[PDB]
């Protein structure tokens, strides 16, 4: 369906302006007739973007309550139904039992819903984002007359007309242009004003000047122009397409989920029905075969585990939204950690996208500026006297100014009203020369020549502040060639010289240099006119060359660039020392793109392409082995004409890779390309040429300050202080959470065997139940939660950014390792325990575990007011149910009193709780509202009616205490042999 | 296969073998010293027999024996369970010196055989006669149901004293040796009688203290037969049976707690 | 004691009652201490 939009443009820009008329029945001075444009509206439809069709919340929060646990738990609820049904036409049961269990159940189904729903979210609003691009009005000319007209109203043939300031209200051919520049970084994601004319001056129409785009604005000007294509069917229309209708899927976090659902469920049928044929077999009535199916469903599912996940995930994004970091989507709290791939914008990414001085070019010496936003670098010169004639020329001949009211904000962030270049040069005295209006007021400006297209240079004359002089300065900057041709000095750290080919040969080099780092460079000169030849009165032509232009004297060189953020550079490298790829793509042109690559480690050194190859060498391209070279860099027009298989060896055969100039599909396509691969993709962006990119990455992240509002809407991650740091953060909270999951998900698994375990004894051996239905639901809704929860909390064991990124093929969430030892160990330890104090109250009371076998038949029969117990004597049915309540109780307070060593040896996978310490507070939190919970519901009055939880005395509270200690001991033991042999024995049998 | 190789399938076998059988003699050894810190007399805690339960023969349905006295397979169900219990106080069971002695044909005092000790050897019971329950196959037509007071080790059964204001107001007050046994259903539509040991509607306090059953095989209980020869028929009558005593409670939840709770029928 | 041991089917689940819920308490209490040594 968007594999169309996913393809380059065709366009009729190569036509000429009548040509293009025929196509479009319109006139290039007269307009479209009123009847001719309404004509046309209901032919082609409104100048409108539709968004696409949504699925209602309805059906969102619904689908959720049918997966796996959700089913099992409703099968139970209906169950519990179906044995109250049962009942209440045969025997008249004045009980609540399966009927408020029932109701209890499917109230766990519904709120168990809303926190899968609240994990499952999907904030998307991109549509919106580029309807808000489209103005509310447009300019027309109609019946040879200029009306404002609901843009949504225009249509192909009509001609329009925009000027400074407003936004393109469609996609246009220009037919007269005066002075038009436009603002097209919605397409490549560069600000710097583009003229749009007439003329054709590219067979690329996305680089013409005889084209303007929807959703970009004009930002000087005036232009007119035949609209050529309307609503969904501009260039940045089908971008809004794509991007709104790319389908979302399934996160790494969420597959895992699913995964280990059917292992859980898989089991739990198994169980489930392998035991209610067992239970018919052994000749039990249908009426109790499904009461205990019932209790065989509740002690399989982990009731409270889908919930903790949830809440492990939110607080690990409320950590990050306290580092300038915001989640939109709770699962992208994981993403970020599964990433083995980062494709990344440059423009406003990577870079700060703000033209800067980067180095300077005087006293036959290369200075380097400092770039950084907030200056973390050091000064290079301050002393030369040549700084300062230097200095003078970039304030002085530079007509950029601070936007008032700026004072508070930083040099380096105002807002300036000027050109990129000259705001880079105010901004760099400013800096290290203090206040440039000052020197703009010593300094009196009196004639001056604007940089012009012909002149290729911009000069003006002041009058010296210099109180024994006060007479005439010249200065000027434009083409470092240029300004070369007309000096014949050279402002030599500080006495003039003439300008010898050594010093003209020393200029080109460090002009090629300069260049080859893909800064712009501009030249800088000066001349002190002959006071006896220019009175303080003396008029200066600017119209007329009223003053000597040449045998000026040359100062310095200046070069700039769009440096990179501060802490990109470093972020970068941790992002690969964690073994992350990080890929390059940007709208932007190559010789830039390749060189921020180098500056913040895209490129790392000693690096070739195979154009560098073949020029080091002096060799042709197709001479050179392509295996040689494990950089390159591809340009937008020839990926174009490459197939995804060609993309694909690209892709494998290359560890350094910078796609530049390339478009919005193009970016999605890479990403594509990636993810083919088998690999989960980070996206990070900040235009609305990133959107397709952003929506389709596994995670995509947008600035926060820099970032358009697109970007943000397609991203599931903010960066609210466009702090790249962040990403580093989020791959390692990604990872450590990732871990946790494991220790909470095991520990929530463990306390299931013990509430297994029971029912299956109370069928084979024909003994009183040891432990309830409601009793469960205390201890994986009750008891457990807090304590799962906690988990979240543990510190990483080792430098988990020392490894590489987890195979999302083999690497599960939940594996065969940690059933095996929650199942098959630990849980199993914690079964016995339940078992002994349940055999120790009742042989205190006077039925001794042998007289216990098959005695169930009596116990349970409600008009046996007498059953003999060991010692002779006789109970009646409530008193000896009292008892076996009581047993219940103290059977869910052992699992309470063994899952305090299960919390501890959770803590730690591989370390001993020795080396990791108890420093986890909610953990400790845990510990004390379980067993504060537990004693609650024993001896709060009441709750014996409720929950059918009894007191216990002060002995009864240690009968699990033995198996609570072997559980620690069993896994310090278990833990010290891994590490002791990484060997792979204990390793690769129960390393979760 | 599915997870491993053989030699891998062989190791987790050999391992859970190990393991499980270390669990096993573990719990194993726990019941042993949980064991080892009772006594074979008797039980640690008494506290939830405590307050005596009262439990008939009639196996009620739902605390109810309804039948039709124009019909033999009516009540042949109940008869069951009344010979069951009966067939126990045979006079060829009592026989001998050993282990049963012959107690006082009229309600007497308790009798110490000493402590909860083997330092004796089986401590001898009081004879109970079948015979002393008079008139009660059993009543075809209006029931003779038997009454019974759960045994309970060293429980001292403390009848009511004359002091103040009675239920059965002082008639036949064998104060000193008697617990007795009222039943009632208002709706006084009926004919309560009661037979037992000397002709009392009690329990004679000379079969007390319990010994339990390993002090104490063979012993014998007091029995209480009650006879309903009601003059009313085809209706549902709740007619409950209390005990009282100073050691005699009950309880809303436990209908069982000292007293009966019996739906009688007569259908026919 | 002799016929006098009514002691001995007793069980003081008032006190205990007290008790239990008093160590609940203090053990929330004690736990409310922990966790908001930084919140
Ligand atoms: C306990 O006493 C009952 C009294 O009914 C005995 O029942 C006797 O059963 C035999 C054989 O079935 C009949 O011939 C008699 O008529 C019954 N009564 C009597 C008085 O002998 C019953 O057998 C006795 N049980 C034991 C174990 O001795
Ligand atoms: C109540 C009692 C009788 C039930 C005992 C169930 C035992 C036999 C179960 C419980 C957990 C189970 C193990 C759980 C994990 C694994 C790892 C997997 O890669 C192979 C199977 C294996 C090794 C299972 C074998 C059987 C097992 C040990
Ligand atoms: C009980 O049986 C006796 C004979 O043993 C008889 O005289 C008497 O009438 C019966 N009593 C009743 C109330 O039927
Ligand atoms: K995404
Ligand atoms: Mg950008
Ligand atoms: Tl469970
Ligand atoms: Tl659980």
């Amino acid at each position: 369906l968007d594999e169309l939009k996913k393809e380059v443009s065709m366009d009729d820009h190569k036509l000429s302006l009548d040509e293009l008329h025929n196509k479009y029945g319109t006139d290039l001075t007269r307009g479209l007739t009123n009847a001719r444009a309404k004509e046309i509206l209901a032919r082609d439809g409104p100048n409108s973007l539709t968004p696409p069709p949504t699925t209602p919340e309805w059906i969102k929060f619904c689908r959720q309550l049918f997966g796996g646990f959700s089913i099992l738990l409703w099968i139970g609820a209906i169950l519990c139904f179906l044995a109250y049904g049962i009942q209440a036409a045969t025997e008249d049961e004045p009980a609540n039992d399966n009927l408020y269990l029932g109701v209890v159940l499917s109230t766990v189904v519904i709120v168990t819903g809303c926190f899968s729903y609240y994990q499952e979210a999907k904030s998307s609003r991109i549509m919106d984002s580029f309807k808000n691009m489209v103005p509310q009005q447009a300019l027309v000319i109609r019946d040879g007359e200029k009306s404002t007209i609901n843009a949504e109203f225009v249509v192909a043939g009509d001609l329009v007309e925009v000027k400074g300031g407003d936004r393109i209200p469609a996609d246009l051919r220009i037919i007269s242009a005066h002075g038009c520049k436009v603002d097209n970084s919605s397409l490549t994601g560069e600000s710097e004003p583009q003229t749009r004319s007439p003329e054709f001056s590219s067979e690329n129409p996305l680089e013409t000047r005889n084209i303007a785009f929807f959703s970009t604005n004009c930002v000087e000007g005036t232009a007119r122009g035949v609209v050529v294509y309307t609503g969904d069917r501009t260039v940045m229309g089908r971008i809004a397409t794509l991007a709104s209708g790319l389908e979302v899927g399934r996160t790494p976090i969420a597959i895992e989920i699913e995964h280990f659902i059917h292992i859980i469920t898989g089991v739990a049928v198994f169980l489930g029905v392998s035991f209610f044929i067992l239970s018919l077999i052994l000749g039990y009535s249908w009426l109790e075969a499904v009461i205990f199916l019932i209790g065989i469903i509740v002690a399989n599912v982990p009731e409270g585990l889908l919930a903790t996940v949830t809440v492990c995930l939110t607080l690990t994004a409320k950590r990050m939204a306290r580092k300038n970091c915001l989640v939109k989507n709770l699962e992208a709290v994981e993403t970020l950690g599964s990433t083995s791939t980062i494709c990344s914008d440059k423009t406003g990414t990577l870079t700060q996208n703000r033209m800067t001085v980067a180095h300077m070019w005087f006293d036959n010496q290369i200075h380097e500026a400092d770039t950084t936003e907030n200056q973390s670098g050091a000064a290079f010169d301050k002393t030369s006297a040549t700084w300062s004639a230097l200095s003078r020329i970039a304030a002085l001949c530079n007509r950029a100014v601070f936007q008032a009211g700026q004072d508070n904000v930083p040099i380096l962030k105002r807002s300036v009203a000027g050109d990129a270049s000259e705001s880079a040069l105010l901004k760099c005295i400013e800096l290290c020369c203090g206040s440039v209006q000052g020197m703009r007021d010593r300094n009196p400006k009196i004639v001056e020549i604007p940089f012009n297209s012909t002149n290729k240079y911009q000069l003006s004359i002041h009058e010296n502040e210099k109180s024994s002089e006060s007479r005439y300065l010249l200065v000027m900057k434009g083409a470092p060639e240029r300004i070369l041709d007309r000096c014949s000095t050279i402002l030599l750290n500080g006495a003039e010289e003439p300008l010898k080919e050594d010093m003209k040969e020393a200029f080109q080099n460090a002009y090629l240099e300069l260049g080859g780092l893909g800064e712009r460079v501009l030249g800088f000169c000066h001349f002190a006119l002959p006071e006896d030849k220019y009175n303080e009165g003396y008029p200066f032509d600017a119209d007329e060359p009223n003053f000597p232009t040449t045998d000026l004297c040359f100062v310095g060189l200046m070069a700039m660039i769009d440096p990179p953020r501060a802490a990109v550079p470093d972020a970068v490298g941790k992002c690969r020392s964690a073994g992350i790829k990080v890929i390059m793509v940007t709208g932007d042109h190559p010789i830039t793109a390749k060189a921020i690559a180098k500056g913040v480690g895209i490129i790392s050194e000693g690096n070739e392409t195979i154009e560098d190859i073949a020029a080091r060498l002096n060799i042709p391209i197709g001479q050179v082995n392509p295996r040689d070279a494990k950089a390159c860099v591809v340009h937008g027009s020839d990926l174009k004409d490459l197939s995804t298989e060609v993309l694909d060896d690209i892709l494998h055969y290359h560890t350094e890779i910078v796609f530049a100039r390339t478009s919005p599909q193009q970016k999605l396509i890479i990403v594509e390309g990636c993810q083919r691969q088998g690999a989960i993709v980070a996206v990070t962006g900040d235009g609305v040429n990133d959107s397709p990119a952003l929506k389709k990455a596994d995670i995509g992240v947008a600035m926060g300050i820099s970032g358009s509002d697109v970007s943000k809407q397609a991203a599931d991650m903010i960066l609210l202080d466009d702090n790249f740091a962040s990403i580093v953060t989020g791959v390692e909270e990604g990872r450590l959470i990732f871990d946790n999951l494991k220790k909470s998900i095991a520990y929530t698994l463990t306390s299931n065997i013990p509430e297994i375990t029971p029912f299956l004894v109370f069928i084979i051996g024909n003994v009183p139940l040891p432990l309830g239905t409601v009793t469960i639901l205390c201890i994986d809704l009750g008891t457990d939660m807090v304590p799962a929860i906690s988990l979240a909390y543990e510190q990483a064991e080792s430098d988990i950014m020392k490894r590489q990124p987890r195979n999302p093929k083999t690497d599960k969430l939940v594996n065969e390792r940690l059933i095996s030892m929650a199942y098959g160990q630990i849980g199993m330890i914690q079964a016995l325990g339940g078992f002994f104090s349940y055999f120790v109250i009742l042989a205190e009371n006077g039925f001794l575990p042998m007289d216990l076998i098959g005695k169930r038949v009596r116990w349970d029969d409600r008009w046996i007011s007498d059953v003999e117990d060991s010692f002779g004597q006789q109970w009646t049915y409530e008193q000896r149910k009292i008892v076996e309540f009581t047993c219940h109780t103290s059977f869910f307070i052992s699992i309470v009193v063994v899952q305090w060593a299960d919390l501890i040896i959770c803590k730690t996978r591989r370390n001993s709780i020795f080396q990791q310490g108890m420093k986890n507070k909610i953990l400790i939190f845990g510990l004390f509202e379980e067993t504060a919970l537990a004693a609650f519901l024993s001896y709060c009055p009441g709750t014996d009616v409720a929950l059918r939880m009894y007191p216990l005395k002060p002995s009864w509270w240690f009968c699990a205490f033995p198996y609570s200690l072997i559980i620690f001991l069993y896994d310090e033991m278990r833990r010290f042999i891994i590490r002791r042999s990484p060997g792979g024995w204990v390793e690769q049998e129960t390393y979760y | 296969f599915l997870g491993r190789t053989g030699s891998s399938w062989f190791k987790i076998f050999l391992f859970y073998l190990i393991f499980y059988g270390c669990l096993a003699g573990i719990f194993i050894g726990t019941i042993q010293v949980l064991l080892l810190t009772l006594s074979d007399f008797e039980p640690k805690y008494q506290d939830r027999v405590a307050p005596p339960g009262l439990s008939h023969a009639p196996y009620a349905i739902k605390t109810e024996i309804s039948f039709s006295i124009s019909n033999p397979k009516s009540y042949e169900s109940f008869v069951k369970s009344m010979h069951k219990l009966m067939d126990l106080y045979n006079e060829s069971s009592q026989a001998g010196n050993s282990p049963f002695e012959d107690c006082s044909d009229t309600p007497a005092d308790y009798i110490k055989r000493g402590d909860l000790d083997d330092s004796q050897g089986q401590k001898k019971a009081c004879r109970f006669s079948r015979m002393w329950l008079k008139n009660c196959g059993y009543a075809e037509g209006k029931p003779c149901v038997v009454a019974k007071l759960n045994r309970i080790i060293g429980f001292y059964p403390k009848p009511l004293k004359n002091t103040t204001d009675l239920p059965e107001e002082l008639q036949a007050n064998y104060n000193q040796y008697v617990l007795p046994l009222r039943c009632a259903a208002r709706e006084k539509i009926g004919s309560i009688e009661y037979f037992g040991l000397g002709g009392y509607a009690g329990f004679p306090l000379q079969y007390y203290p319990y010994y339990g059953k390993r002090l104490q095989k063979k012993y014998l209980q007091p029995l209480l037969a009650i006879q309903f020869t009601n003059l009313t028929q085809n209706m549902e009558l709740r007619i409950e049976c209390k005990v009282y005593g100073e050691n005699i409670d009950y309880s809303e939840k436990d209908r069982f707690r000292g007293r009966f709770e019996v739906k009688i029928e007569v259908k026919s | 004691e002799g016929p006098d041991n009514d002691e001995r089917f007793t069980y003081d689940y008032y006190r205990l009652r007290v008790v239990g819920l008093i160590v609940a308490a203090v053990l929330c209490v004690i736990g409310i201490i922990i966790l908001l040594a930084g919140k």
